[PDB]
């Protein structure tokens, strides 16, 4: 029953890039405004099964 | 993590300088002035002139 956890944390990861996307819709022209960024990865691996 | 909330305007900027102004403010009432004076001094020396 892990996937729910899965989709969700995808759905939540991306509504945080898509809210660093409009952050630099916003800024595209702002003095000295620098490019900004999320980053990813994978979940921590247990052996739960096979 | 690390976020951002956008973009917000923040000022309104005049290109205005006093200096350059002022300086230009001396240097136009005294021509002002001497161009007022050769005004009427021609109007003399026409009063001459045949």
């Amino acid at each position: 029953s892990s996937l729910i956890n899965h989709a969700m944390s995808g759905l939540n990861a991306a509504q945080a890039a898509l809210n660093t996307v409009s952050n630099n819709i916003n800024n595209y022209n702002v003095a000295g405004y620098t490019r900004q960024t999320t980053i990813l990865a994978q979940a921590n691996s247990t052996l739960g099964a096979g | 993590g690390w976020i951002g909330n956008g973009v917000y305007v923040s000022g309104v900027q005049r290109e205005y300088d006093a200096f350059i102004t002022n300086q230009l403010r001396g240097a136009q009432n005294q021509s002002s002035g001497l161009t007022t004076r050769y005004e009427q001094m021609s109007k003399i020396d026409n009063l001459l002139a045949d």
